[PDB]
């Protein structure tokens, strides 16, 4: 018995076919599962505690899988705190309940399916390389947690053959003034621009942006978050993948499979959320996060860190397209970037010189004593120090 | 062991002469196992305690 | 046309001061639409009780600030947890008083909430300037392994990292304090005798009785400790020479909501403004939408002046704090407290009674001691250290 809990107008016509279509798609022995669709509407925090305390008091619901569709994580600490009060271990598959949240309150079963704001700053630094663009600038806004944001910058600079260079302002503010945002955009030093920054200020910063001359495909933009300039980039994690039937699947077989972590040292169902309010009592609680370590299914590592979200997901970068598109660009499947669109002819694909001429290319030979090419060491995977990069006419060579 | 035995006498302390784990100096030996870099070596041992 | 503002108090009992409390209110500053309800109720058993309870009274008259207390029974902080999410999310501020925990510190989750007493994380302040006329140089300490004892050591080491060489020793223990003893006599060999504890008030009393058979409270230390170790069973158990801390005005509630109150009447003049003032989502019923101008003035309303109450400087910081507030060094001897010193944001010391240190000496002893014999670590070289 699973608590297939939605929330949008738009779903309750896909509610009553997705029961029977996920009862079957996941099966385990010694487990029943039987899905209850919800056909609640309304974001106020009353079917989240009224109707959501009858299905446990009623229908005795082990194991709440969650669905949303605003982007609006607001609603996320709610159930936070009714998972660690009742003890029933909530998953949401995708929407407003999708961003991290750290801490989470003690004894608290929270499962979520997303992506933090660690495991980006690592990604995104790899692409940069790729396309040798190791000179950069990083800024950010007013944010609840970019004091750990900034100082994680530095420590992946910290090492690599590559002598990395850092630039950068403090805030800005949209409220300030057209004139006020430029005049301290002008401190930079680099052709490429990070940024942190919320929903509801995103798109005055964007608009401020081009009355400072960025805004073409000469200059790129890099997404940390989860009239609009070109070479816009994001990271989604198999958000735009994975459909919804795929997704919703995954869910339960986690909860599945986390019966039976337990069940295989001992065969106890218990029963902490038969009862809301009846009990005057939530002292008894043991094991609340000690399971969900080793987690396996669709050939992807399902572990999730003490706090409750997952540690080894599968990333794919988001492109923006002229024709205000979001199309897949690359691939990070277990520390892995293959990518595509390939990085000959530097200056080429998604970065134009938009001035300059100052691009001349030159021609060149070998002769012993006063040119020397060789291969680059694969282990270094970057051309040594005291040499220059030599494109064929391609394989990178010192 | 020569001089270290004049300055025992001289500043009135006592000791206990013990050799070295691993014989190398120091060194700062930046490693990926780790956040940056930590000391090995006779180096690190005085900063240990 | 009329202000609200909605408050819960802990007795049917404080039911019946909180009207005195906010008679004096509409007689305040101006009062140009100053007309308040009374918008209260007790405490709530369990906290899912008091989860609904906020929308369909507090926010049924729709009022515009939350005032949270300390429940009677001293639970772990019952009453604030369940407020800052519902009125949280609907962006409504909320005034918080007699709850002193640095869990409600970082603005990750809790966006709006706003306190004057300062958290329990705030005393490391007043260790660090009470050593300086001491002259102490270096110290060791010991934290429970917790958010909340964590927490004062970060204050500790962003304080001693530019003024000072850091701290001898950073050792940790369990709160699970079950025979924890393998930890002292590591602490006892580096001659600092200046140890500080942090811990909470029953693994306390366990940490002084461990230190009773090894001799750790004798003559020659110095026991600077916070203040919920001096109060409950931590009272027995304890050394004679302990240097706890105090608030001026802990636990008490009566005083802070009248002077709470007329902060926020201040505030409400500077909401008047060319922004809307529309109201605030009516009831919870149904609504999805959240309104715009709850943060519009939390700058506002973190930025306001109140000279009268308490010290007459009620000032918030970017986080929810006061300023400059009293702690009034305490000290203990032969099973009861005495007052020593006041510190009022400096450090001040009257001559009051002459100050008593464990071990019975009457004079100020000096933490550091010094150890002659000394470890020596040599390498293999030919021509200098043959082997």
């Amino acid at each position: 018995n699973v608590a297939l809990v939605f929330s949008g107008p738009a779903y309750a016509a896909e509610a009553a076919r997705l029961g029977p279509a996920v009862a079957a798609a996941v099966r385990s022995p010694g487990l029943d599962v039987r899905p209850v669709a919800l056909v609640l509407n309304g974001s106020d925090p009353r079917s989240l505690v009224l109707q959501l305390c009858d299905l446990l008091s009623g229908l005795r619901v082990h194991g709440v899988v969650f669905e949303d569709d605003s982007r609006a994580p607001a609603v996320a600490p709610i159930l936070d705190f009714l998972s660690a009060q009742t003890s029933l271990p909530i998953v949401a598959v995708h929407g407003g309940a999708a961003l991290v949240l750290t801490p989470k309150e003690k004894g608290s079963t929270f499962l979520q399916l997303g992506s933090s704001t660690e495991q980006q700053l690592q990604v995104i630094f790899e692409v940069l390389e790729e396309y040798d663009w190791t000179s950069f600038v990083a800024v950010t806004t007013r944010a609840p947690g970019h004091r750990a944001f900034l100082s994680y910058i530095e420590v992946l600079t910290d090492g690599s053959l590559v002598g990395w260079e850092h630039r950068g302002a403090l805030t800005l503010d949209p409220g300030a003034g057209e004139a006020v945002l430029s005049a301290q955009l002008r401190s930079v030093s680099a052709q490429i621009r990070l940024l942190f920054c919320a929903r509801e200020e995103a798109e005055p910063v964007f608009r401020a942006a081009e009355e400072a001359g960025l805004t073409g495909s000469g200059y790129v933009w890099f997404m940390v978050g989860p009239p609009l300039p070109a070479g816009l980039f994001a990271v989604r994690s198999a958000g735009w993948r994975d459909d919804l039937a795929r997704r919703v699947a995954a869910g339960v077989a986690v909860v599945a499979r986390g019966a039976q972590a337990l069940l295989r040292d001992y065969g106890f169902l218990p029963e902490l959320g038969h009862d809301c309010r009846a009990q005057n009592r939530t002292h008894r609680g043991e094991s609340l996060h000690r399971y969900f370590m080793n987690i396996t299914w669709d050939n992807r590592d399902y572990s999730f860190n003490e706090d409750g979200f997952l540690v080894n997901p599968s990333l794919v970068v988001i492109s923006l397209t002229r024709d205000r598109t979001w199309e897949v660009v690359g691939s990070w499947e277990q520390q892995t970037l293959r990518l595509k669109y390939p990085l000959w002819s530097r200056y080429g694909r998604f970065l134009q010189p938009v001035d300059d001429t100052q691009h001349l290319t030159v021609a060149t030979l070998e002769e012993r004593p006063f040119v020397i090419v060789e291969p680059a060491d694969p282990i270094s995977g970057t051309c040594i120090r005291d040499s220059v990069p030599c494109r064929s006419q391609p394989e990178k060579r010192c | 062991i020569d001089l270290l035995i004049k300055l025992a006498r001289t500043m009135n302390f006592t000791y206990e002469v013990h050799l070295v784990a691993d014989g190398k100096f120091g060194t700062q030996e930046r490693v990926n196992n780790s956040n940056k870099k930590e000391w090995n070596g006779m180096m690190g041992e005085l900063l240990s305690g | 046309k009329i202000v609200n503002i909605g408050a819960v108090l802990s007795t049917r009992k404080h039911e019946q001061m909180f009207r005195e409390a906010v008679n004096q209110a509409n007689k305040r500053h101006g009062s140009w639409k100053i007309q308040l309800n009374a918008t209260s109720v007790t405490h709530k058993p369990n906290a899912i009780q008091m989860a609904l309870s906020v929308c369909e009274d507090l926010i049924s008259s729709q009022v515009y600030a939350i005032l949270v207390s300390h429940p009677p029974t001293p639970n772990d902080h019952f009453t604030p947890t369940p407020v800052s999410y519902t009125a949280g999310f609907y962006r409504i501020p909320v005034l918080g008083l007699t709850t002193r925990m640095s869990i409600y510190s970082d603005k990750s989750i809790h966006l709006s909430f706003l306190r004057t007493v300062p958290p329990y994380s705030h005393q490391s302040s007043v260790w660090f300037e009470m050593m300086r006329v001491y002259s102490w140089n270096h110290i060791i300490l010991l934290v429970s392994d917790d958010h909340e004892g964590r927490a004062a050591q970060k204050r500790l080491e962003t304080l001693l990292e530019e003024r000072e060489s850091k701290a001898e020793k950073v050792l940790q223990f369990d709160p699970g304090t079950k025979n924890v003893t393998a930890l002292l006599m590591e602490a006892k060999e580096l001659e600092a005798r200046v140890i500080i504890l942090s811990a909470s008030e029953d693994d306390a009393a366990t940490v002084y009785r461990a230190a009773a058979m090894l001799n750790m409270t004798g003559s020659g230390y110095v026991w600077l400790v916070g203040e919920r170790e001096i109060s409950g069973n931590a009272l027995r158990y304890a050394p004679d020479g302990i240097l706890g801390l105090q608030l001026i005005n802990g636990k008490n509630e009566s005083a802070h909501i009248s002077d709470a109150v007329g902060v926020v009447a201040q505030a409400v003049h500077e909401l008047l403004e060319k922004e809307n003032i529309t109201d605030p989502p009516r009831g919870c019923v149904g609504n999805t939408n959240i309104w715009k101008t709850g943060p519009l003035f939390k700058r506002v309303l973190m930025s306001s002046k109140y000279a009268d109450g308490v010290t007459g400087r009620v000032e918030f910081n970017e986080d929810g704090d006061r300023k400059f507030a009293n702690y009034s060094i305490m000290n203990l001897q032969n099973r009861k407290l005495v007052q020593v010193g006041i510190y009022n944001g400096t450090h001040v010391i009257p001559n009051d009674r002459k100050i008593i240190w464990p071990g019975g000496e009457t004079e100020k002893p000096r933490g550091y001691q010094m150890s002659t014999r000394l470890k020596i670590v040599t390498i293999h070289q030919e021509p200098f250290v043959y082997v």
